[PDB]
């Protein structure tokens, strides 16, 4: 007999943390990613700021602020859906870019 | 079958004082769900207004919201329900 197996979210996750006037750090995430853990990495790479949140760009080109795990999940879900569209067309996949926010 | 029959969640994009937030809402979505999540998100009880491009309209009843979700579900060009939040 045949059944559908799992469709993975996506193939490794890269979060590009863009740092003001300083460059970017590409964090390759090992496979749940928690909001807390993202803030912790931001605090390592941007150590002389305090970071309570970050932003990403949505499909409308708007900057969306993330302050919670539920918001993280909505960001990731959108990202994964974009990556899956591009994977199927052989388009270049770009990392998930975030912008630390005071 | 004894597993859940998930429908599509409603992706909502809230805006308040220049800050935007995206949250997914399980169906059926209720006005009070939107209000309570907007309170968690911005710290105050909000008035809720639907927005599409230049149009803004208050969402005051469950029926108003239902109309807005319908528009979103038939709109191949929109991927979120845009809700402008005003204090009160």
């Amino acid at each position: 007999s045949m059944a559908l197996g799992p469709f993975p979210a996506m193939q490794v996750l890269v979060i590009r943390i863009k740092i003001p006037n300083s460059g970017a750090v590409d964090w390759t995430v090992h496979s749940q990613l928690l909001f807390r853990d993202v803030l912790d990495v931001i605090g390592q790479v941007l150590p002389e700021a305090t970071t309570t949140a970050f932003e990403y760009e949505d499909e409308d080109g708007d900057r969306i602020t993330v302050r919670s795990d539920e918001e993280m999940k909505a960001m990731l879900s959108y990202y994964y859906s974009t990556v899956m569209e591009q994977q199927v067309n052989g388009q270049l996949i770009e990392p998930l870019q975030i912008f630390p926010r005071a | 079958s004894s597993s859940p029959k998930k429908q599509n969640d409603v992706r909502v994009k809230f805006e308040h004082r220049g800050e935007k937030r995206i949250l997914q809402f399980p169906r059926p979505v209720k006005l009070e769900d939107l209000r309570s999540k907007a309170k968690i998100a911005f710290g105050q009880s909000m008035d809720l207004h639907y927005t599409n491009n230049e149009l803004v309209i208050p969402l005051t009843t469950q029926d108003d919201l239902d109309k807005a979700v319908e528009l979103l579900d038939r709109s191949i060009h929109m991927k979120s329900l845009k809700i402008l939040l005003v204090i009160n």
